[PDB]
């Protein structure tokens, strides 16, 4: 019986998974009983693995055997499957399983039950699993494709989680609401919210990644290209290494666009990467066209790969591109010259007249993308007299930032040092 | 070691698979002569498929029959060895069979036979010989995966016990692969370490090896190391006496004769486009050597006029201006042009300024790592 | 660790300057010497 | 066997003369160095560039 042997091995793995769930529940109970209003993060670190390894028979047997404390809410799980914290964690697992099964109707009903239960039970150590539940509520309503009541619900939950001085829930709710705004392109709303809200300075590195990505997107569409570029570079540095391929691809795409807008040329290592070559190929063509400075190749690339540009969302950025494409030309010219004349700039950029070249370069000076001077008495753009930048306060300022950062890290480490008895 | 396959075969095939050189008929005569001599019916079929050639059935049938008879008799001898002789001769039978498969051009069959022979054999020297045959097949067919796997296998065997001769042959193979994959620094190291004791005549004659060493050394070595190990190299000068153009190239660079240097670099570009191992490196190599020449000229100047640069390099002023602008924009030269009054200022960074910038870069990297670790652990 | 599933998903260190399309350096230098 | 050695001797003598003549200076005209050394401006400049490199 090959099928019976496979089922036997699967059920052995199932018993192992039940043992893992038992260990996680024990960790939760240690968290609630003992001090250190923590260790739920340990319980939840393996949450992706548990969700991946969950099975219909496993969850059915689990719902039959567990929830023995009290209450008959097991009837909200058993028909769909054929304590303070344990119910929340097990129910989070169950709703994740309904997600994996794609049964969004019961998924959303049970999720609303989760939200009513969390509102009823105002607990702090529970608030972490509450934040994960909020994340999965946003995910289920996204799959349902409503994301309308999501705004108000997560927004009130954010109000609760900021009135209670939380960090994890604050970050999660803020990220979810920013994504809700972006989904419908409510960029003004998201900008106002970000301006008037303070992202918790101690939140999960992944929440930092998401928040930095969204803030960079807001800034890019708001025409703060340097701010968006630095923010998304920080986001990319924060994002995980051997995972989150989709998040990395999105960040790379929009950061490539934003850097081209700044007038720079993205690194070729991006496009060469094994995980990003196929996805970024349209942007590789775009970068090639802009660097070559040819409007014809730029336009043909745009026409060929408009579809992916709808899917990602860059068109406003991809025309601000053309703008910063002529800007890229002038920036390269100013990067490899010191006293070039206006006629020479015009000829090199294929502009129409030295008058037009003069306008372009003067505006580039204004925007500070070449950071030079100009002189139309003799019709030549002078560059700033480069100064020996070590007998000045820039090294002091850089070393001051780095010294303060190192001092802060040492203080954080020596504070986090704990002695458990 | 034996020529199996003669990499000259791959050289001819690649050189033939190029525009403006197809059907010169000298390359075709040479390749057909070799193919007929070694009875490469399968490789002939592959070449016909690749280049869309008029297949000569009359001679193709003869080659097929010769190869089939050879294979059958080798297999019969192998079976006889199994039935009567012991492992010591069964190994030789399999080994000869695999050699013949390589000679004809049966790639996959040859690899399978060599894997079987490697599994059977226990002698360390014969294991090395098998690994070297696999490496030569890998070089011939430019299968980077097989080449690297067998390079690691050879290194592991040498660590598990080897000898100087196989060490040098493996060094030449590693250098050839590095030249193939554009690792000119390691290629220079290996080639210069094995220049005085070149034994691998199956890959290329000593003159070709010395030309490769000169090219790779010029593109990879600084001026002091170049003078110590190439310009003052006994065994390189001895061959450069026979090679008058490679010598002119190398010494035009060394003695700061730049017009002659660009002439020699153009001829090198043509030669090394025609070449099969360097073929996907001629644009990059020419670009890097031009950058090296420009940096070398500007290394002893604080303000060099474009007229003087153009006269020194034997080119126009627009040419030098365009090249300098391109390389400065790419960040490969420490110089800023000034076109209203044509002058090339030299903005090389002071020692302390360079040290400060390096400290900033390395500290930024290390601080990012420290931040990531601290945020991973504090929670 | 965490996975951002909420977002759907030449051995060489090649360089940008390698992609440029221009005549062979031999041709460029030949034309330069020819006109000068 | 003698031409190469005399060429080396000449180059070393030129280097020594350039060092000697340039010692009492901080910013010199190549024309003046050539006048002091009794050579041509181009040759002295090429030797100076080689020495600097």
């Amino acid at each position: 019986t090959a099928a019976a042997a496979a089922e036997h091995s699967q059920r052995e793995l199932d018993t192992v998974t039940l043992e893992d769930i038992k260990e996680h529940v024990k960790q939760l109970e240690k968290a609630v009983s003992g001090k250190e209003p923590r260790f739920v993060l340990r319980a939840l670190r393996m949450l992706p693995s548990t969700s991946r390894r969950l099975n219909h028979y496993v969850l059915y047997k689990a719902v039959q055997g567990f929830f023995t404390s009290n209450n008959a809410t097991r009837d909200f799980l058993l028909p769909f499957l054929e304590l303070p914290e344990v119910e929340a964690y097990l129910q989070l697992l169950v709703v994740i399983f309904m997600m994996n099964s794609k049964r969004y109707k019961e998924a959303q009903k049970i999720s609303d039950d989760l939200m009513q239960k969390i509102s009823t039970q105002n607990r702090r150590a529970l608030d972490l699993v509450a934040a994960k539940c909020y994340y999965y509520h946003a995910r289920v309503y996204e799959f349902l494709d409503k994301l309308d009541v999501v705004r108000s619900f997560l927004h009130a939950r954010l109000r609760t989680a900021t009135l209670r001085h939380d960090a994890d829930g604050q970050a999660t709710l803020l990220n979810l609401l920013l994504r809700n705004y972006l989904h419908y392109s409510l960029y003004d709303q998201a900008e106002k919210l970000v301006s008037k809200s303070v992202f918790p300075e101690q939140a999960n590195n992944n929440e930092w990644a998401r928040y930095l990505y969204y803030t960079g997107r807001i800034k890019a569409i708001q025409l703060e290209y340097s701010e968006a570029r630095r923010t998304m570079t920080n986001a990319l540095r924060k994002a995980p290494q051997h995972t989150a391929v989709g998040f990395k691809q999105t960040v790379h795409k929009l950061l490539i666009v934003v850097e081209l807008l700044l007038g720079e040329i993205p690194d070729r290592l991006q496009f060469r990467q094994p995980s990003l070559k196929r996805s970024l190929m349209p942007y590789f063509l775009l970068t090639q066209a802009v660097r070559t400075g040819n409007l014809a190749k730029f336009n043909q690339v745009l026409d060929q790969f408009g579809e992916k540009f709808q899917a990602d969302g860059t068109y406003t950025l991809i025309i601000r591109l053309r703008h910063n494409v002529i800007k890229t030309g002038v920036r390269m010219i100013s990067l490899s010259y010191s006293r070039i004349s206006l006629a020479d700039i015009a000829q090199k950029l294929q502009l129409d007249s030295p008058e037009d070249a003069e306008f372009i370069v003067a505006k580039a000076i204004r925007d500070g993308v070449i950071e030079a001077s100009i002189n139309h008495e003799k019709g030549y753009v002078q560059s700033k007299e480069m100064i020996d930048i070590y007998s000045t306060r820039e090294p002091q300022l850089a070393f001051h930032q780095r010294i303060s950062f190192c001092l802060d890290i040492h203080n954080m480490s020596v504070k986090a040092m704990r002695f458990p008895p | 070691l034996p020529k199996n396959p003669d990499l000259r075969i791959a050289q001819l095939r690649f050189l033939l698979s190029l525009p403006e050189h197809r059907g010169d008929a000298a390359v075709r005569d040479e390749l057909m002569a070799a193919v007929r001599d070694n009875n490469m019916a399968p490789y002939y079929e592959a070449l016909c498929k690749s280049l869309d050639w008029q297949i000569d059935v009359d001679l193709l049938n003869k080659m097929k029959k010769a190869n089939e008879d050879e294979l059958k008799r080798l297999d019969e001898e192998l079976e006889d060895a199994e039935k009567n002789l012991g492992e010591s001769e069964i190994r030789d039978a399999m080994m000869a069979k695999a050699e013949y498969l390589c000679r004809i051009g049966d790639k996959e069959g040859a690899l399978t036979a060599f894997r079987k022979t490697y599994d059977k054999t226990v002698a360390l020297g014969h294991r090395l010989d098998i690994v070297f045959y696999l490496l030569r097949i890998g070089l011939f067919y430019m299968d980077n995966d097989l080449i690297t796997r067998n390079t690691e296998k050879a290194k592991s065997l040498i660590e598990e016990g080897g000898d100087w001769d196989r060490r040098n042959r493996l060094k030449v193979y590693q250098g050839l692969y590095c030249v193939a994959i554009r690792d000119f620094k390691q290629a220079a190291e290996l080639f210069l370490d094995t220049v005085s004791t070149f034994t691998s005549y199956e890959l290329m004659d000593y003159k070709t090896f010395v030309t490769y060493t000169v090219y790779v050394s010029m593109i990879a070595l600084e001026r002091p190391d170049l003078r110590e190990k190439v310009i003052k190299g006994a065994e390189i000068l001895e061959v450069l006496h026979s090679l008058p153009a490679v010598r002119q190239y190398l010494f035009s660079l060394y003695e700061c004769r730049y017009s002659v240097f660009f002439q020699s670099l153009a001829v090198v570009e043509q030669e090394m486009k025609k070449d099969w191992l360097f073929a996907p490196h001629y644009r990059y190599y020419v670009r890097e050597m031009r950058i090296h020449a420009y940096s070398q000229l500007l290394e002893s100047y604080r303000s060099l006029t474009l007229g003087y640069m153009a006269e020194a390099f034997g080119v126009g002023v627009e040419f030098i201006d365009q090249e300098l602008s391109r390389f400065i924009a790419a960040g490969r030269l420490h110089c800023k042009i000034d076109k209203v009054n044509e002058i090339v200022e030299t903005n090389r960074p002071d020692s302390k300024n360079w040290q400060y910038q390096e400290t900033i870069k390395k500290g930024d990297l290390l601080l990012n790592r420290v931040q990531k670790l601290s945020r991973v652990i504090n929670m | 660790d965490d996975e951002f599933e909420e977002f759907p998903a030449h051995v060489w260190e090649d360089n940008w300057d390698d992609d440029n399309v221009e005549d062979d350096f031999s041709n460029q230098l030949r034309a330069e010497l020819e006109k000068h | 066997i003698i031409s190469t050695h005399l060429a080396k001797l000449y180059d070393n003598l030129l280097e020594q003369n350039l060092i000697r003549v340039i010692e009492p200076f901080s910013r010199v005209q190549i024309e003046h160095i050539s006048s002091l050394i009794k050579l041509s401006k181009a040759d002295v400049e090429r030797k100076l560039s080689q020495m600097i490199l």
